[PDB]
């Protein structure tokens, strides 16, 4: 564990029991040592770790994000003389850089230069960047066992896979794609307690991608007779891309040895098992091997359904036997991959919502409850309690449809956990006004928090109070991308609808790591807006954002400080658990911050990088709620 | 043990020629006090220098967050001083005391200090002695202060330079003509870690904190303390470099050690009991602070030597008659208090030596049951135990018939129990004979000490001599002490007229 | 006495047995094709340890039986049974030579530990006819300083063979020579011509080394059968099947 | 010189599974106090010394002579 | 000094003890595990460590523990089979024993 010492001295005659400490003016105090520094004639002690932006002045009953940088005013005028008393200040970014942050990408610069991309830091010549994640640094400190705190998790997806810039490419977005090697986290595993690979699917799905469903179903149906195995109908679960999942070596932390990437949907099927599993999924098992070599076993998990593959949820509803066959495929998968700590489902719309392809009825919610219960029953029928699996579903926070989800009965039928989607509240391309797409906290004037100002705390309170559900069964997290909006006016939250907005790859969805590259910085041990792009924060909702006047372009986003705010709240609640959506594109500093928000403590004096200076707030402002502005 | 030193302060040791404060304060606007010192030339010319003085404290704390600072506790406290030309610029003077005299310091606590007329007063508890040189020429340490090398010849066969080699364990054993294991055992550095009874809790328990990294009991706190200045940095085995290695140099200690080994060869027993004895005898007269031998020490030496040779008395018993007795043990070894008492466990609770805050007149509280258990461990009738109880309470000056927890009275009691049976004397036989000897009761309960004045009443040693010899003579007489007491008329009865 | 319950475990044997025949045979997703296995004893080999009803209240060690079972596995591979990696014969022989038994294996381990205590190469694996020549020198007459003269004459003629030899033939084995052995052949550069063969194994070096273990090449084994009248004066070896 | 080391100490023998995920190829060891016997040189030396202090089994007795036959 | 001063430089190996593998010979597990991977380098008709249903790295103190109880341990090995039999038809309630009394092929006699 980390350890530090200081000392104090007095005349041989005098022994204070208290830690005597040199009386001095405040100036950029920091660390763990006692400080009784003086400012504005008052005398100030931060009875907690000290940070270079923290100020005792405000600190009189403030000065840390939670409590008083307490004070007395014992100082006399001649103390205020012997020490030149401070009365105001502002911490600046230092001149040096205490730690490296990242490395450039040849191919991303080439990308910016591409005559279609034409990307520029200001985005003027190019609204998108498609920046390769390879730019990123490892960025993980190390931490104590800290067993009591709620579990930590992260989401993971196939977009780790490819960037043909590694393969030359140069003409199309996926050639300028994104992806990273899990070797990253492998370098210092146990980074989380649980992980969730992205929602996969089943035969018969309806959405745009269903041609993939067709292809894989074809490969399966071809293999099955040759394998001497029964054919499958709709509802049987799909891996989506076994060649990616297993027929891989790059991006998957394992030597090209045995990576028969030639194998695919029409041929993988024998290998469709953990023992045989090459590539990504096998690597995941190996990471778990390393993890256990340490200890503290990860909850390895994934789910199925989700935003873009939910379409068949209604279709499968009220087809009990096909639902049975589907869950049969579930338990079959379990047998094929008994490594898994659990896997879950990503139904998203008890009442219709999201993509319209997700056809839906009212009864959907009831039927969903029923089948859920039936799933529980089947699961219990398979599993041994010593190795039991316990299931979760997310929730959308849609104040009404979440009610329509009948969580009460789900609990009564042993669905153990819920993960609240806490992000993208701001449907920036279509939303009426700019707002914080991921605000936990209720702003003032809750009068319009129905399709706007959607403080997740409200749903949280519904669940706790209006449904009595223990927090244990519910989990929250954050995502590693903001929103971007054209022409927004900070006074009105009105903004340019439809106008194209920033993303490296996804317009309107600025990508965190690249934000670190372009717009924000910390090299000088601070939260540092850069390249003329405004760093900013609202007092109404503890909101945090970024702006640029030349295109009136706004960005709503989480931050180390803001995820700190989140985790700190969650910790004070003692929630069931914490996680991050889209974990694929944070260096891990936000994870370290998440540890801090969890109160999860580091285990050594050394660091991968600092984190304290990341909690100075941005440009303070008060933003009126949508109701406030309209009223 | 027990003693709080969190407000202890360093003290000018009554220096006639050195200046600095000698008393402690609760608070003062003083970063450092200052000290002024008489420098001395080799040719005894006189010079002076001045220094800063420093109460100092230090502490540990993990980096964390959302947790309050300074959840204060008593912890590490230390001292140093400094010199600078701003303190005094007279320099360049090989002819005027590059070498110079000693400096010496008391270590004291300042606290309520009076039996009843209480007031915060200071008492020392430790001493520290130093000699300091102006390295004007950067001369040899034995160009300066040159006697030690000659001594290292005549009782180390070797030069000061050679002493450097001594840090090597094999060099040590070789000059010692003795096996290194003996030293290692002297250092207890083996797996034979110290032990202590569960049934005592020492006050000022700055032990067990995540930062109380020191093992407990400490060696510089138990078992071999004398081999160190009752000082934290006890010498020990240290990791091999050029072979296995010894902790550190302290020529001061090294003599003390050489001396001890020499004695030990004549003391025959292992070192730990020897330490216990010599320590207890040092403890028997607080006048000394040098932890050195003395004539009284010698007396005690011959005392045990003769006593045990005659009647197999254990060092523990002997030292216990001299002073408090060990709750500690080496590994596997068993505590003395327990063996005296919790040896038997015929009750729901083994009596903790922290118990005893009671009153012995009536059998009521389970503490009275403890008193019964203690008396049974002492193989005595509780009623005669209560004959003794007021006597010892009076010797303590304790009031109200009350029993008090402290082992000290228990120890005086145990002496009173043991001394008679050492010669087959009844408790009351001991009382009778003690009275016959001292013309007083309770001296055997009286805590031993030493004094300059001739006072046979306090020379328990010759008292013991006379006691045992003259009791043997009484045995030659074949008579009861009571009968003799009546003969001497030191006991008296009426003569009321009757038929 | 425990003997009373000591029956139960035999009953449990029977229970497992029926669970095999009754349930496994029709429900074995493993072994679903393969049948036979009619008798209890069978799987003690096929997938189990030598797990027998023998009990006699005999104390037994988990360690020991696990080992024995490992031996079972090994031997089931040593003899051609269900396809196993039947390693090269020398390895198999080492198995029977040392891993056959604890003390056998243990002693092997001991040696492989020993940097040297008693290896004392009064004899050794290493050899050349130098060695018998040496011995001849040792055993002739009574020992004397001059004896080494004879040894060096041995050296002389052998190094004659060393120096002026048609080092021209051999073979390269598979593709593994980036890591392992292959073979070499040469001839006297003068008639009546003589021929010899040796080999080298590239495994005999550290993972990261390029220097190689002094074991190095095998000796130039002299050819036995007459060899002459070859059209070009060149000849071709090959090795297969350890011949 | 009889240079001597410490004990083949226990350290802590640790009961834990065996795999390269546990055991390490690196690309640690598991004692009991028995890897010795090497010391025989020293041992014989010491004995010799003690039989300088005396004699390797007992001490012998001398021989005598004769006259003119001499 | 002395001419040609003696110098048995027992050059500093910092000699330290070394583990016998005979103690804990079970480390033979290492060798055979490697050989198992070698066996694993074969056509996919061979059960390898899944032929080894019986064992796991039970790397624990057992200086002496001998009993015939290993027989019972073989019953616990049967535990595996019954567990898949549950995976054939769920049960978790000591039913392997209880059903032990119920059917064919054998008598399926009285259970413990």
């Amino acid at each position: 564990v980390n350890k530090y010492t200081y000392t104090s001295s007095k005349a041989m005659s005098d022994i204070s029991d208290v830690i005597g400490e040199p009386l001095a003016a405040w100036d950029s105090q920091v660390g763990g040592r006692v400080f009784n520094v003086i400012f504005d004639g008052k005398v100030y002690t931060n009875t907690y770790w000290v940070e270079r932006w923290q100020v005792p002045g405000i600190g009189s009953s403030d000065g840390n994000p939670h409590n008083a940088w307490k004070f007395v005013r014992a100082a006399t005028a001649d103390e205020i003389n012997k020490i030149g008393n401070p009365t105001t200040a502002d911490v600046k970014p230092t001149e040096n850089i205490p730690s490296p942050i990242l490395v450039e990408d040849k191919y991303t610069e080439e990308t910016y230069s591409r005559p279609d991309v034409n990307f520029k830091e200001d985005g003027s010549q190019g609204n998108l960047s498609y920046t390769a994640t390879r730019v990123c640094a490892p960025m993980y400190n190390h931490y104590v066992g800290d067993k009591t705190k709620p579990k930590l998790s992260a989401y993971i997806t196939d977009w780790c896979q490819y960037d043909a810039r590694l393969d030359g490419g140069g003409s199309k977005e996926e050639e300028r794609g994104r992806g990273f090697d899990l070797a990253t986290l492998m370098q210092n595993p146990a980074t989380y307690d649980r992980l969730i690979f992205s929602f996969l699917g089943i035969c018969g799905d309806i959405g745009n991608k269903s041609k993939k469903v067709q292809e894989v179903w074809d490969g399966w149906n071809a293999q099955a007779p040759s394998l001497g195995l029964p054919q499958i109908g709709k509802g049987h679960i799909v891996p989506l891309d076994p060649y990616g999942d297993l027929g891989t070596a790059r991006n998957v932390g394992l030597p090209p040895e045995s990576a028969d990437t030639s194998i695919e949907s029409g041929t993988f099927l024998p290998y469709y098992q953990q023992n045989r599993a090459a590539g990504l999924l096998g690597g995941l098992r190996e990471l778990q091997k390393k993890a256990h070599a340490m200890g503290h076993k990860l909850d390895l998990a994934f789910s199925i359904g989700g935003w873009s593959l939910s379409s068949y949820f209604s279709a499968l509803a009220e087809n009990p036997d096909e639902r049975r066959v589907f869950v049969a495929s579930v338990v079959d998968f379990f047998v094929r991959f008994p490594m898994f700590s659990c896997v879950d489902i990503d139904w998203e719309y008890p009442g219709g919502g999201g993509d319209e392809g997700n056809i839906s009825s009212d009864k959907d919610g009831e039927n969903y409850v029923l089948l859920i219960k039936e799933l529980r029953s089947a699961l219990d029928s398979r599993f041994g309690y010593s190795n039991r699996k316990e299931i979760s579903i997310a929730c959308s926070g849609v104040k009404a449809k979440l009610k329509k989800s009948n969580i009460d009965q789900l609990v009564a039928n042993g669905l153990d956990n819920i993960y609240l989607m806490s992000y993208d509240f701001f449907g920036t391309i279509w939303a009426d006004y700019i707002g914080h797409h991921t605000n936990l906290y209720s702003p003032k004037d809750p009068g319009e928090q129905e399709l706007f100002d959607l403080s997740a705390e409200a749903a949280i309170d519904y669940l706790h109070n209006e449904l009595g559900i223990p927090m244990e069964k519910i989990h929250l997290g954050y995502a590693n991308y903001g929103r971007s909006a054209v022409g927004g006016d900070l006074t009105t939250r009105q903004y340019t609808k439809n106008g194209p907005a920033l993303g490296t790859m996804e317009n309107g969805a600025p990508e965190f790591f690249d934000i670190v590259k372009n717009y924000m910085d910390a090299e000088h041990s601070l939260s540092m807006g850069k390249n003329g792009f405004v760093l900013m924060t609202d007092t109404n909702a503890d909101a945090d954002f970024l702006f640029s006047e030349a295109k009136g372009h706004f960005i709503s986003l989480d931050t180390p400080r803001t995820v700190k705010q989140k985790g700190e709240y969650a910790a004070k609640n003692k929630l069931g658990g914490v996680f991050s959506w889209s974990g694929d594109q944070d260096c891990g500093l936000l994870a370290n911050a998440a540890r801090e928000g969890l109160g999860y403590v580091a285990d050594s004096n050394q660091e991968t990088i600092d984190m304290g200076p990341l909690y100075n707030p941005g440009k303070e402002i008060y933003l009126k709620s949508i109701s406030e502005i309209k009223s | 043990a027990e003693k709080d030193l969190s407000r202890h302060g360093y003290i000018v040791k009554a220096a006639d020629n050195i200046k600095g404060p000698t008393q402690l304060v609760e608070h003062s606007d003083a970063s450092y006090d200052v000290i002024e010192l008489t420098c001395t030339n080799q040719a005894k010319e006189t010079i002076t220098v001045k220094l800063r003085g420093e109460n100092i404290i230090t502490y540990q704390r993990t980096k964390a967050r959302m947790v309050p600072f300074d959840n204060s506790s008593p912890f590490s406290r230390q001292l140093k001083l400094t010199f600078v030309a701003e303190d005094n610029p007279s320099l360049g003077n090989l002819d005027k005391g590059p070498y110079f005299a000693n400096m010496d310091i008391y270590a004291a606590e300042w606290v309520r200090e009076n039996v009843s007329s209480e007031t915060m007063v200071s008492r020392p508890f430790l001493t520290m002695t130093y000699r300091i040189a102006i390295a004007k020429a950067g001369a040899s340490l034995e160009e300066l202060q040159p006697e030690a090398d000659a001594f290292f010849i005549n009782n180390f066969g070797l030069s000061a330079e050679d002493s450097s080699q001594l840090v090597k364990l094999v060099a040590f054993g070789d000059q010692t003509g003795s096996k290194a294991e003996e030293i290692e055992s002297l250092l207890s550095c083996g797996e034979n870690l110290p032990i202590v009874s569960p049934n005592v809790i020492f006050a000022n328990p700055i032990f067990g904190s995540y930062f109380n990294d020191e093992p407990f009991p400490a060696p510089y706190h138990f078992g071999g303390v004398y081999i160190n200045a009752h000082q934290r940095n006890a010498m020990t085995i240290i990791r091999a470099e050029g072979g296995r290695e010894i902790q550190s140099l302290s020529n001061f200690r090294l003599e003390r050690l050489n001396r001890f080994i020499r004695l030990q060869r004549w003391l025959d027993l292992p070192s730990h009991q020897l330490d216990l004895l010599l320590t207890s005898v040092m403890q028997a007269d607080a006048d000394n602070s040098q932890q050195e031998i003395t004539e009284p020490v010698l007396k005690s030496l011959g005392l045990f030597r003769h006593l045990n040779l005659q009647y197999k008395i254990t060092p523990e018993i002997f030292s216990s008659w001299l002073y408090q007795l060990t709750p500690f043990a080496v590994s596997g070894e068993i505590a003395f208090f327990d063996r005296i008492f919790n040896r038997e466990q015929l009750f729901d609770q083994p009596f903790i030596l922290d118990g005893g805050s009671f009153t012995y007149l009536d059998a009521k509280g389970s503490d009275a049951k403890s008193v019964k258990q203690l008396c049974a461990g002492l193989n005595i009738s509780a009623v005669t135990f209560q004959f003794i109880a007021p006597l010892v309470q009076s010797a303590l000056g304790l009031e109200a018939g009350t029993l008090v927890r402290s082992f000290e009275v228990v120890s005086s009691l145990y002496r009173l129990v043991s001394i008679p049976q050492t010669f087959g004397l009844s408790t009351e036989d001991g009382l009778i004979l003690m009275n016959i000897l001292t013309d007083e009761m309770g001296y055997l309960a009286k805590q031993p000490a030493f004094d300059d004045k001739q006072t046979q009443d306090k020379d328990f040693l010759s008292i013991i001599l006379k006691m045992e010899a003259l009791s043997a003579w009484l045995t030659k007489n074949n008579l009861t002490p009571a009968s003799l007491a009546l003969l001497l008329g030191v006991t008296r009865l009426a003569v009321v007229p009757t038929n | 006495s425990n003997s009373i319950e000591a029956k139960l475990q035999e009953d449990l044997r029977d229970a497992l047995v029926d669970y095999y025949l009754g349930q496994i045979v029709p429900n074995s997703k493993d072994f679903t094709n393969l049948r036979s296995t009619i008798k209890n004893v069978d799987d003690l080999y096929d997938h189990l340890l030598l797990d027998t009803q023998v009990s006699a209240k005999v104390i037994t060690s988990r360690l020991s039986l696990v080992t024995q079972s490992v031996q079972q596995y090994i031997n089931r591979i040593a003899l051609n049974l269900e396809p196993g990696l039947s390693i090269n014969q020398q390895e198999a022989t080492d198995w029977e030579e040392f891993a056959n038994r604890y003390g056998y294996w243990a002693a092997n381990q001991q040696l492989r530990m020993f940097p040297e205590i008693y290896v004392d190469p009064t004899l050794r694996l290493t050899k050349t006819e130098f060695f018998f020549q040496l011995e001849s020198a040792l055993n002739q007459g009574k020992l004397t300083d001059d004896v080494a003269q004879k040894a060096v004459l041995g050296y002389l003629n052998n190094f004659e063979e060393v120096s002026n030899l048609e080092i021209i033939a051999g073979y390269q084995d598979g593709i593994d020579i980036e890591n392992d052995k292959t073979y070499f052949v040469a001839r006297t550069r003068m008639q009546p011509y003589r021929y010899f063969w040796r080999s080298l194994d590239a495994s005999q070096r550290n993972a990261n080394s390029q220097e190689l273990y002094p074991t190095a090449w095998s000796e130039w084994k002299a050819i036995s059968v007459p060899l002459e009248n070859v059209a070009n004066g060149i000849v071709r070896p090959i090795m297969m099947d350890n011949r | 010189l009889g240079r001597r080391p410490d004990v083949q100490l226990t350290s802590f023998w640790q009961p834990l599974t065996l795999e390269d995920a546990s055991y390490k190829t690196d690309s640690d060891i598991f004692m009991y106090p028995m890897n010795n016997e090497l010391r025989g040189l020293w041992d014989r030396i010491e004995n010799r010394i003690y039989n300088l202090r005396h004699n390797l089994t007992l001490d012998g007795k001398e021989i005598n002579m004769d006259l003119y036959d001499s | 000094l002395f001419p040609e001063p003696w110098d048995n430089f027992c050059r500093p190996g910092a000699i330290e003890a070394l583990d016998s593998p005979a103690s804990y010979l079970l480390d033979l597990y290492k060798f055979i595990q490697s050989v198992e991977l070698d066996g694993s380098n074969q056509a996919r008709k061979l059960e390898t460590r899944r032929a080894d249903i019986p064992k796991l790295s039970l790397d624990n103190d057992a200086l002496y523990k001998e009993v015939t109880a290993l027989s019972i341990v073989n019953d616990v090995l049967s535990g595996s089979a019954r567990e898949y039999i549950d995976q054939s038809g769920q049960a978790d309630k000591a039913v392997n024993q209880i059903l032990g009394d119920t059917h064919f092929p054998f008598t399926l006699p009285y259970s413990l």
